[PDB]
Formats: C-alpha cells, sequence, structure tokens
C-alpha cells in the first residue's frame, strides 16, 4: 500500500530552521510529483510547496517562497522541506502529499506538528473545579480540572485512572498571551456519589516529564 | 494567487438528508478543482477529483460537479461517518491553493446547554491568581453565546473559550469559557457571572456567584 510518513517536527525558536523529511514507500517515488501542505491548529488546509517527479522543478506559496526549500532523494524515496526564517505563523501540522501529473492529492501522509515559539518547556500547575452548589443541578453534579500554564503541547488527562470515562469532556487547549496553554477536563457525575467517592484527574506531560494526580473534593460555602 | 471561497462555512445535516457545499474561484480554472474531506485529528482523504471524479473507494452519493469557477459537492442520504470538514483545491495554476473548508456536522434536535460556574480554587488564588470557569454542558446546535460580567460590568479582552467535537452518542457539544484575573482584581468585585445565550433557552440563562460563595 501507498504509505507516506513525516517527520522532524517539533518546538524551534521564531527566526531559526528546522528541516522536515517524509518517507515514502508502496509506489514508484521516482515518478509522482510530491508536495507539502500544512494547517495551523483550528484552521483550514494552506499548500506549501510542490516538487516534480525528478526534482529538476519547484514551486512555493507566496506565504514561503524564498524562506523554504522543498527537495527530494529518488534513491531514498524520501522527500524533504527545510524551513529558514521560522515565524509563528508557521506553526502547522506539516502534511505530505502525493499528487497525480501536479493534479489532485491522492495520498496524505500522517503529519508531524511544527511548533514556533520562545517559550520554554513548563509542566502545568493542576488546580480543582470543585462541585458544588454553584455546578451541582438536580441529582447531577460537574466537576474537573483546570491544567493551566504547560508547554508546549500536549498533556493528557484522564479520571481515576481510567475508570472513570461516562460525562467526560476535555476541552481542546487554548494558547494564552503568555505564550503558555491551558485547558480544562470536567466531568459529570451523579450528586449521591460525592461522600462516597474520590474523584482524581490524572494529569500527564510528556515534555517536561510531569505527572499529577489531583484530588477533586467537594467544597461548601454556605452560611448554613 | 487564485483564492477559493467556499459556502456555508458551517452546515448541520439530517442523517438520510442532502448536504450541498459550493466553492468559487476568483479566476476560471477549467475542471481543475479537487475535494477532500478531513476528520478531527485525521489526515485529509481525496473525495472528488477533477470536478466530477470519484476517487477509487468512494461512495456514490458524493457528487461533484461544476466547471469555470462554481463547483459543488453534493452528499446524498448523509451517513453520521460524513460529519467531517470538506475542502475544495484548484490546480489549475501555481501557485495552488484551497478553500477556507467548511464543516458538516449532524443535525439533532435543539438540546439547551446545562450551565455550571466554578469559582476559582483557593490553592490558585494563594499563587496570586484568579479563574473562573464556565461550563455549558451538552448542548446542540453548535453556536453559543457567553457573556461574563463582574458586578454587572460587561467584560471583554479577560476570558477565553473551548468547545469540544460532536457528541458521538448525543450528537452534542460543550463548551468550557475561562475569565481570567489577577488575585487582587478578583478580590475588589463582589459577583461574578457568566451569562448564557442559545436556541434552546428561550431567555438567557446567568450562574453567579458572590466571591467568598460557592
Amino acid at each position: 500500500q501507498v504509505q507516506l510518513v513525516e517527520s522532524g517536527g517539533g518546538v524551534v525558536q521564531p527566526g531559526r530552521s528546522l528541516r522536515l523529511s517524509c518517507a515514502a514507500s508502496g509506489f514508484t517515488f521516482s515518478v509522482y510529483g510530491m508536495n507539502w501542505v500544512r494547517q495551523a491548529p483550528g484552521k483550514g488546509l494552506e499548500w506549501v510547496a510542490i516538487i516534480w517527479y525528478d526534482g529538476d522543478n519547484q514551486y512555493y506559496a507566496d506565504s514561503v517562497k524564498g524562506r523554504f526549500t522543498i527537495s527530494r532523494d529518488n534513491s531514498k524515496n524520501t522527500l524533504y522541506l527545510q524551513m529558514n526564517g521560522l515565524r509563528a505563523e508557521d506553526t502547522a501540522v506539516y502534511y505530505c502529499a502525493r499528487d497525480l501529473r501536479t493534479g489532485p492529492f491522492d495520498y496524505w501522509g500522517q503529519g508531524t506538528l511544527v511548533t514556533v515559539s520562545s517559550a520554554s518547556t513548563k509542566g502545568p500547575s493542576v488546580f480543582p473545579l470543585a462541585p458544588s452548589s454553584k455546578s451541582t443541578s438536580g441529582g447531577t453534579a460537574a466537576l474537573g480540572c483546570l491544567v493551566k500554564d504547560y508547554f508546549p503541547e500536549p498533556v493528557t488527562v484522564s479520571w481515576n485512572s481510567g475508570a472513570l470515562t461516562s460525562g467526560v469532556h476535555t476541552f481542546p487547549a487554548v494558547l494564552q498571551s503568555s505564550g503558555l496553554y491551558s485547558l480544562s477536563s470536567v466531568v459529570t457525575v451523579p450528586s449521591s456519589s460525592l461522600g462516597t467517592q474520590t474523584y482524581i484527574c490524572n494529569v500527564n506531560h510528556k515534555p517536561s516529564n510531569t505527572k499529577v494526580d489531583k484530588r477533586v473534593e467537594p467544597k461548601s460555602c454556605d452560611k448554613t | 494567487e487564485i483564492v477559493l471561497t467556499q459556502s456555508p462555512d458551517f452546515q448541520s445535516v439530517t442523517p438520510k438528508e442532502k448536504v450541498t457545499i459550493t466553492c468559487r474561484a476568483s479566476q476560471s480554472i477549467g475542471s481543475s478543482l479537487h475535494w477532500y474531506q478531513q476528520k478531527p485529528d485525521q489526515s485529509p482523504k481525496l473525495l472528488i477529483k477533477y470536478a466530477s471524479q470519484s476517487f477509487s473507494g468512494v461512495p456514490s452519493r458524493f457528487s461533484g460537479s461544476g466547471s469555470g469557477t462554481d463547483f459543488t459537492l453534493t452528499i446524498n442520504s448523509l451517513e453520521a461517518e460524513d460529519a467531517a470538514a470538506y475542502y475544495c483545491h484548484q490546480s489549475s495554476s501555481l501557485p495552488f491553493t484551497f478553500g477556507p473548508g467548511t464543516k458538516v456536522d449532524i443535525k439533532r434536535t435543539v438540546a439547551a446547554p446545562s450551565v455550571f460556574i466554578f469559582p476559582p480554587s483557593d490553592e490558585q488564588l494563594k499563587s496570586g491568581t484568579a479563574s473562573v470557569v464556565c461550563l455549558l454542558n451538552n448542548f446542540y446546535p453548535r453556536e453559543a453565546k457567553v457573556q461574563w460580567k463582574v458586578d454587572n460590568a460587561l467584560q471583554s479582552g479577560n476570558s477565553q473559550e473551548s468547545v469540544t467535537e460532536q457528541d458521538s452518542k448525543d450528537s452534542t457539544y460543550s463548551l468550557s469559557s475561562t475569565l481570567t484575573l489577577s488575585k487582587a482584581d478578583y478580590e475588589k468585585h463582589k459577583v461574578y457571572a457568566c451569562e448564557v445565550t442559545h436556541q434552546g433557552l428561550s431567555s438567557p440563562v446567568t450562574k453567579s456567584f458572590n466571591r467568598g460563595e460557592c
């Protein structure tokens, strides 16, 4: 089967250089044009560059022309994208794609993530979103945990070591003006369970080797 | 560069019904227009090549058509697995370009969100910051509006929100909104509220608390 596998993604500071590659297999590499297409977080597909089957011609999107160079090695079945003068706006998932005589892109890779930022690797601080009157509607209570100020993505969140999955909603991270990410994970459970079960949100941040298991205990702020 | 525009930006469809997406090129491109389907956290897949030729393995309920500048992708008898983003791409002239995309989701009956609000934890306050969280749970359609008010004053520029992908079981969405203030600023006000507006709510729903309560 046709298979395209990109690599090289990672965190790079603004102004620096980074090279992406794509290993191709399952087809006669030397007779197909190859492309790079990218997709900024939450945005659409943006064509980046193309290289002819024999590598003798290359073209680029206006936004990267002059800064990027696409190349290929037909003896190693590999495609490359050399990126220089990286800008925050170059942050995206980069996909390798095969074209049909410079026509449609019939096969795509799995993509490699490139994050252009000056931020330093940092583990998150985890805060409880305690279940209380303001978060309990009838027999159902909502609770969760705020995973704040980490870099880079991603973090993983589970509840009670994975035993709790129903009603869980782990939201996409949001990039803060500080350059650090933040996300919240919540779950709804029966209010009747609050007194006899401990809820723990397990947070993992591999980039910083951080592991946190925050207990989210019920809280009361009544004068009664 | 030739610019492609797509409409609509978002479309909801009841299973078995029809989705119609259009793509317009800023310049004529003949029949060199292709369509791709992309699901969340997945790579795009070729659907239609050269305006109307179905790609191998693509069900016949998909039909692409048009030539010149206006093109159409129709998905007849929509199935759940068709909920995805759709993109057009022209290969007529370099530089090659894509449309902004169209998201198709599954249409169901309106479902009002259940709203919950969370005051900042004592732990975070001690660290010098106060994040207030408002949760809008399991609603439909996707469009929802959250407005923060502190002592009844409307806030702007100090909150961020995130939305989940459509649930595969109940077809609903969930949204979180976070208001962030310095500890000092948080302690200068009494009432914190999030006002939610949504189709499932005849009147806006407001959840609030006095600082110090929960």
